[PDB]
């Protein structure tokens, strides 16, 4: 087992969400959503990780060492994180 | 030549040159020039002898040799003057390096090999390239350079405001082997100065130019900043400030990025404007285009820092070398910013 635990999960939007695209691409929309390789909307796991980590560092203010171990120290890192986020695939959209 | 004289002599020399003009004549135009030389010897009271026959002919023969060969005939005074000015500019640059927390490995006259922080390298480049041309505002010990000369407590020693100067910058990790660092520095400053061509106009005509640049390198990123954009790099007292003018623009822009008035997205957002602007053909169009490109990363409220409209149309070429470079001066400005930051 390369990975100790594998936690697949769904991401149900509660409100409308806007993860912005980083790109020098000139698009029509001034601030588009993040796109996968098929043009579908996606969430780069960079953004998943940053947001979920910023949330966890507050919800569980005592376990900040467990979090800094699984998701990496912030300002002076000495080690690779132990947890990985995969990019969020679109799975179902309401129409 | 005509400017080298001081006094009514200039009339004689320029009318001789007119006698040399368009293969005009010898033995014939030696009268118009002579109806003033003999006028001058008769303008005094104790002259002894004149062999104007030999003398005006030799005087025309001198300039004829100068033009036929194509070079000012060098005499020992020429060499000792150039060498003295070289040593004095060296004394200036010794304290210019020390003005920027630098360590000199070899600063001798024409050349230089220092080590500075990545922070004051652009400042030092600008001020050094200006002081090499005798244009500065600081006292650098006992030496107070003045607009093309080197004033030393009333002694006005000359400088080298005609000689260009190239500059190599290697942003290197302190653990990088100095063998390859020094070799890359030398090979840039050799290959690039021979191998790059950037647009310049002298006499009002867009021509090419080779030397007097600043190459930067950061582990793969390269940029070139022309230092003169004028081929008689200075000819008036006016053009003394034009030297390194592009560098103070990069310094100002880095002054805005640091203080949080522009975002470094500026350095990753110019590509889209670049297509439009290099195909663009009107001045104020490109003016507004860069103004709004900056004004998407914003520079200010009520924008105040524009690019000075001499920077456009400048196209840098390269003779097909592994040194890849943007063909335009503003993209090279932003790559210089990328290279400076990349080392901080
Ligand atoms: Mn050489």
């Amino acid at each position: 087992p390369y990975y100790a635990f594998a936690e697949p999960f769904f991401i149900h939007a509660i409100t409308h969400l806007h993860v912005g695209s980083g790109s020098s691409v000139e698009e029509e929309i001034a601030l588009p959503f993040q796109r996968d390789e098929l043009g579908y909307p996606t969430i780069y796991a960079s953004s998943l990780k940053g947001a979920i980590k910023s949330f966890l560092l507050k919800e569980f203010p005592d376990k900040r060492d467990v979090i800094y171990k699984v998701l990496g120290e912030d300002e002076n890192p000495e080690e690779a994180s132990l947890g990985t986020f995969l990019d969020a695939i679109l799975f179902a959209i309401p129409s | 030549l005509v400017n080298a004289g001081s006094g009514s002599i200039v009339d004689y020399v320029k009318t001789v040159l007119k006698c040399i003009r368009e293969n005009l004549n010898k033995c014939s135009c030696a009268e118009k020039i002579y109806s003033n030389e003999v006028a001058k010897v008769m303008f005094r009271v104790n002259v002894e002898k004149a062999n104007v026959e030999e003398e005006v002919k030799n005087s025309l023969e001198y300039f004829e040799t100068i033009l036929n060969e194509g070079r000012i005939i060098v005499t020992p005074a020429w060499h000792v003057s150039i060498s003295s000015a070289l040593n004095r500019g060296l004394l200036v640059e010794l304290e210019l390096v020390n003005k920027h927390k630098g360590f000199v490995i070899y600063a001798g006259g024409d050349d230089l090999l220092a080590m500075l922080p990545v922070d004051e390298v652009l400042d030092f480049i600008k001020e050094s390239r200006r002081a090499f041309a005798g244009f500065g505002t600081e006292k650098l010990g006992n030496m107070c350079l003045e607009n093309g000369f080197v004033r030393i407590n009333n002694a006005y020693y000359p400088s080298l405001p005609i000689v260009g100067r190239s500059y190599s910058v290697i942003i290197a990790h302190y653990a990088d082997p100095l063998f390859f660092v020094i070799n890359d520095s030398y090979n840039l400053l050799e290959e690039g100065k021979e191998i790059i061509r950037y647009r310049v106009m002298y006499n009002g005509e867009y021509k090419d130019a080779k030397k007097d640049v600043a190459i930067f390198r950061y582990q793969g990123l390269t940029s070139v900043i022309p230092l003169s954009l004028k081929r008689p790099i200075v000819s008036s007292v006016s053009d003394f400030n034009e030297i390194a003018s592009i560098i103070d623009v990069i310094l100002e822009l880095k002054k805005r990025i640091d203080e949080g008035r522009i975002s470094v997205s500026l350095l990753y957002d110019y590509e889209k404007y670049k297509h439009l602007i290099v195909a663009s053909d009107e001045k104020y169009l490109t003016e507004f285009l860069v103004k709004d490109w900056i004004k998407r990363n914003s520079l200010r409220k009520h924008v105040e820092f524009t690019i000075d409209e001499k920077l456009y149309g400048v196209r840098l070429t390269i003779e097909n070398y592994p040194i890849k470079i943007p063909n335009d001066l503003i993209s090279n400005i932003v790559y210089t910013l990328r290279i400076i930051y990349g080392g901080e």
